[PDB]
């Protein structure tokens, strides 16, 4: 495969610079930053996004709409994003573009201004949206597969935050968590595409070389309903292994068997920790066979697996995370992840060889590992009259 | 006492089934309980909560 490595050279503050040269002639620099809505103490439950709203207004060398402007004159695409335990902010852009791509991003991890004027607009912003937010069934399920999976710690917790404190939040209290979660041996400065290592390194060393150097998972259930709606969404999972263990492999080939309606399969990895499991639209009237469907499902990988649909879910997986030449943001995407929680850039070869070593034994022993007689997070939101309450899915959990 | 016997000839056996008995359902009832008590805690922690959309 001739797979480019991914050479991470480290800097004093620890930016941990990383990259992964490629002949396309664009390329997308970001900054990842180990900092999410897990970090947060319930007092700050919002600060993250509030700072991703206000992360583009300007900072003090590029006041109003300069950033913007500039970023949007060289022609780049700036985008921005945070997780429960990550945030990114990256550009995509003609690589010649690095030496500018790189200044802009130190501004916005370092020198950024947050105009108290600013401030209170985005807090409508992101206030009203989340007022809206509410149309999206599928983050709702999402968020509370989350809340009834991580009761009572910083896990349950949204990362847009609750409407309370979004509207409590000021300057001071922003300024913490962007000088307390935004230091230099928690950040990576990930660059996939058309870019030199060397290069990118010394632009690293001119710019940003400044930067300031129990989770549990709880088997409950929560129901809202609400009959209004014409659809049902209902997700289901288990404590997922985390995002280091080796085992997550093996429950991607099984993720990668499964593949009533829109019945997708996640899992979603923090550190150690995650969900594992599924989530499915359906009309009321047959969620509960959907259910016992799914559940006959997960149980015929544990006990009844077969090479051949092994082989079908290995070769799923292969085709799929390859995050090469996908294009320079998901690479660098990728990238930007491996180094902030595996510590180094898994190869692809790598990760073929994990493949190619899961067979249907270890698949079932892995799945009868996390799936048999566990007890599941429920979380329905809809005309959900009919999904069955806890003990049937409890049964429904083994044979 | 004799007179007795012959109405009742079992009097001793059934009062030996009788105990064992009692155990046997001293030892079932309590966990028969426990487990109305397992099936039935999910409801009885329960927390509704109305949420009108206001």
């Amino acid at each position: 495969q001739s797979v480019p490595e991914t050479q991470v050279s480290i800097l004093d503050n620890g930016l941990r610079v990383a990259s992964e040269q490629s002949s396309h002639a664009t390329c997308t620099v970001g900054v990842w930053i180990d900092a999410g809505s897990r970090y947060e103490t319930e007092k700050n439950n919002g600060a993250g996004y509030f700072l991703e709203h206000l992360a583009f207004k300007g900072t003090k060398n590029r006041p109003g709409n300069a950033l913007e402007k500039e970023v949007e004159s060289i022609g780049a695409h700036l985008n921005a994003y945070s997780t429960r335990e990550h945030t990114a902010y990256l550009i995509k852009a003609l690589s010649k573009d690095l030496p500018k791509v790189v200044e802009l991003l130190a501004d916005i991890v370092q020198n950024s201004s947050l105009e108290d004027s600013q401030i209170e607009k985005e807090r409508d912003v992101i206030l009203r949206e989340m007022q809206e937010n509410d149309a999206s069934m599928q983050n709702v399920v999402f968020d509370y597969l989350h809340a009834t999976a991580f009761q009572g710690t910083p896990l349950a917790q949204a990362v847009e935050g609750p409407s309370e404190n979004v509207r409590r939040l000021s300057r001071t209290d922003l300024t913490d968590y962007l000088n307390r979660h935004y230091k230099a041996p928690r950040m990576v400065l990930a660059a996939a595409g058309g870019v030199e290592h060397q290069q990118l390194l010394d632009l690293a060393q001119k710019h940003l070389s400044s930067v300031s150097r129990p989770c549990r998972f709880t088997g409950s259930e929560i129901r809202h309903r609400d009959d209004a709606l014409p659809l049902a969404h209902v997700a289901i999972a288990v404590e997922g292994p985390g995002w280091a263990n080796p085992d997550n492999v093996t429950l991607q080939v099984a993720n990668a068997i499964i593949g009533c309606q829109s019945f997708q399969t996640f899992n979603i990895s923090y550190s150690d920790t995650g969900l594992l499991g599924a989530h499915f639209v359906c009309d009321a009237m047959s969620i509960d066979d959907m259910v016992f469907f799914l559940q006959g499902q997960w149980m015929r990988l544990c006990t009844s697996a077969t090479e051949s649909e092994v082989t079908r879910g290995k070769n799923i997986l292969r085709n799929a995370l390859v995050s090469h030449l996908d294009g320079t943001t998901p690479v660098c995407e990728d990238i930007g992840r491996s180094l902030l929680t595996y510590g180094r850039r898994i190869p692809l070869a790598e990760w073929e060889s994990r493949i190619q070593e899961v067979d249907a034994q270890m698949l079932r022993d892995i799945c009868s590992k996390y799936f048999y007689d566990q007890c599941p997070a429920v979380a329905g939101y809809g005309p959900i009259e009919q999904l069955p309450d806890y003990n049937r899915i409890r049964s429904g959990m083994f044979w | 006492t004799f007179l007795r016997w012959a109405s009742e000839p079992e009097h001793d056996h059934r009062k030996r089934m009788g105990l064992k008995m009692l155990l046997m359902m001293g030892l079932l009832l309590p966990l028969t309980y426990a487990m109305k008590r397992h099936k039935w805690s999910v409801l009885k922690s329960r927390k509704l909560a109305y949420r009108p959309p206001k």
